[PDB]
């Protein structure tokens, strides 16, 4: 996020990193429930990647995180990688977050639900913050 | 480039569809939602995670960083899966797994 | 443009 | 869903 601040610790607590085997972060996700995340199709995550729950400072060594194996990447397959479009997939866990003050879900709409322009919303996460 | 260790946040506003195709034309497609041009961006390396709005006092996934300006432009709205359009899918998913 |  | 523990503050 570039020009953006940076967030309470714990307070976003669905927000996953999603980690290669190197470690490195490369995407973003959003815990569903303690078996799932929603991320993007794009992400092009494998089985061999890690979710990480409960961060917030990649460079501390101190904080109390999840590391969650992948059981299953279910890609949207109405997922268009021409054009980005319907850019969802879903991880399905092997073993479940443990939920806590610092790990938990967020809420899904409905389909029917409206989010009118002009609404304020708010995006996180641990990309760049200069191009 | 710089890459954060600590996990960053934004407010910014949600457009319209048809207002965000006069920057990105025809690449705007039903199920995605813009939002920025704020002086706020989302980036490479965010990808994947939540444009959460609150309704009702709870957090609530609206979109799913995508796409968006190669330089993270502040002016040009980011482009983000628009969850409404997804959502059926996802309790698909769940529900046969 | 770009993944983001 | 959506109630985090520690609020958050922009």
């Amino acid at each position: 996020i570039v020009n953006g601040e940076e967030a309470v610790p714990g307070s976003w607590p669905w927000q996953v990193s999603l980690q290669d085997k190197t470690g490195f972060h490369f995407c973003g996700g959003s815990l569903i429930n303690e078996n799932w995340v929603v991320t993007a199709a794009h992400c092009g995550v494998t089985t061999s990647d890690v979710v990480v729950a409960g961060e917030f400072d990649q460079g501390s060594s101190s904080e109390k995180i999840q590391k969650l194996k992948i059981a299953k990447v279910f890609k949207n397959s109405k997922y268009n990688s021409l054009t980005i479009n319907n850019d969802i997939t879903l991880l399905k866990l092997s073993t479940a977050a443990s939920f806590s003050q610092t790990v938990s879900a967020v809420c899904l709409p409905s389909a029917s639900d409206d989010f009118a322009a002009g609404t304020t919303c708010v995006t996180t996460g641990w990309g760049l913050t200069r191009y | 480039a710089n890459t954060p260790d600590r996990l960053q946040q934004a407010s910014l506003p949600l457009l319209s569809n048809t207002n965000c195709k006069k920057y990105w034309g025809t690449k705007i497609k039903d199920a995605m939602i813009c939002a920025g041009a704020s002086g706020v961006s989302s980036c490479m390396g965010d990808s994947g995670g939540p444009l959460v709005c609150k309704k009702n006092g709870a957090w609530t996934l609206v979109g799913i960083v995508s796409w968006g300006s190669s330089t993270c432009s502040t002016s040009t709205p980011g482009v983000y899966a628009r969850v409404t359009a997804l959502v059926n899918w996802v309790q698909q998913t769940l529900a046969a797994n | 443009s770009w993944p983001w | 869903c959506g109630v985090p523990a520690i609020q958050p503050v922009l």
